[PDB]
């Protein structure tokens, strides 16, 4: 979702 | 069965609860989304809890990681659903 | 051996320091001791994991087990011994 | 051989688990996802745990962040499967 | 009514507040934000806090997950708005 | 010279290392990797830990968040390399 | 003034600096990035700290998170910028 930057699911 | 019951749900957690949101216009949201999920491309308005608002020229699918006070209809052509 | 050549491991870091306890013996585990020097322990204590907190939680134990801060053993090195462990006493 | 296999699997964490999902129409799903990754853009219908649905216009590849509880087949055009 | 008001807003964290941002050209911003939304496609220019600027080549409806703490307005074709 | 050396590498953390994968086909992958960048768009195969699999109309770049076991070679047309 | 300023930088949080990088070929990088924004799309190569190289087919503007010790010169036509 959410602003990371993470290769990830949510 | 979820697996992940006994996990709490964070900010950065999926979406665990869904609802469809109608452009109030100055009638505060029931419950403030994590995410909104836009239907419909187009503009919509977005106003944070210290009160000042943007127009966001939102596409088609996207998802947009904010977490708005209210969704006013003066700018408002684009449809959403709220993620919580 | 820990891994990576320089530092610690590097996708699982700091069981290199766990492996190190538990294949010690478990008769020698009890009253056993870490011996380091100061930056290497200043290394140990600056580990931390994917959030920004120091892992680990005036005699300065890990693990519950002591540590005996030397300023003789090698710094981390490509290949040095900088952390030892073991029941000195025996 | 995996190096992360002391690691705890979160909702933040990748799919560990994958299974197809059918458009069930009242019967709940097995184990609900924590994301859905659809096969074949159209339309698909997605029910909470706590009973409110909304239609979710989606396109080809996307991964949606939302954890369903039912995928009813009134409206299910598109094919998803599931992670978790 | 956010379920969420006792949780913790990280970096990690979906956008709280928003601000539009002007191309200010060695004004700071009053507060750097934790990424950018941009509304118009271009070319935008960033500064970081210690100095160094590049040029960022943007499409229309992106997020980039930056810190910056200053946009010129030399190279800066491109309107965005500061999430935080 | 990494900042970030003393930080662990968790499951969400970004990619450090990576390998190509082939379609190996009923021999499992050396490492599992945490989740596959697409280098060419077409389909894949792809195996969990509890067996069970389904195919993947995958697109070109995509990076997608999944942790695959085996990766089979009976509907693979499409090239991908992962991330660990 | 960032109200964000007591907190940690992870590697899962935005990017606080940016460096342009260039095609080094075998001489290593000054800091080795969180994730890499490209500018111009292309391939570009990217080298681990264990040494195995691949070619990455990337687009336009994607990021990538991937967290490379060496980009090198022989397949690279793709600019990119880091971010840590």
């Amino acid at each position: 979702i959410a602003l990371g930057l993470g290769l990830g699911l949510a | 069965m979820d697996v992940f019951a006994k996990h709490a749900v964070s900010l950065e957690s999926p979406a665990v609860r869904h609802y469809e949101i109608t452009p109030s216009d100055s009638t505060d949201l029931a419950r403030r989304p994590r995410a909104l999920r836009v239907q419909t491309g187009g503009t919509l308005v977005l106003r944070d809890e210290t009160g000042i608002t943007v127009t966001y020229t939102v596409f088609a699918g996207e998802i947009l990681p904010v977490r708005p006070v209210r969704v006013l209809a003066t700018g408002t052509t684009a449809t959403a659903v709220g993620w919580e | 051996a820990t891994g990576a050549a320089g530092d610690f491991a590097a996708v699982n870091a700091s069981d290199a320091v766990v492996d190190l306890v538990y294949a010690l013996g478990a008769e020698y585990r009890a009253n056993a001791s870490f011996v380091m020097n100061s930056k290497t322990a200043g290394a140990v204590r600056k580990m931390k994991d994917a959030d920004g907190r120091f892992l680990w939680a005036e005699p300065a134990r890990l693990m519950g087990y002591p540590v005996l801060i030397a300023e003789d053993m090698p710094d981390i090195a490509a290949n040095a011994y900088a952390i030892a462990f073991g029941d000195f006493g025996n």
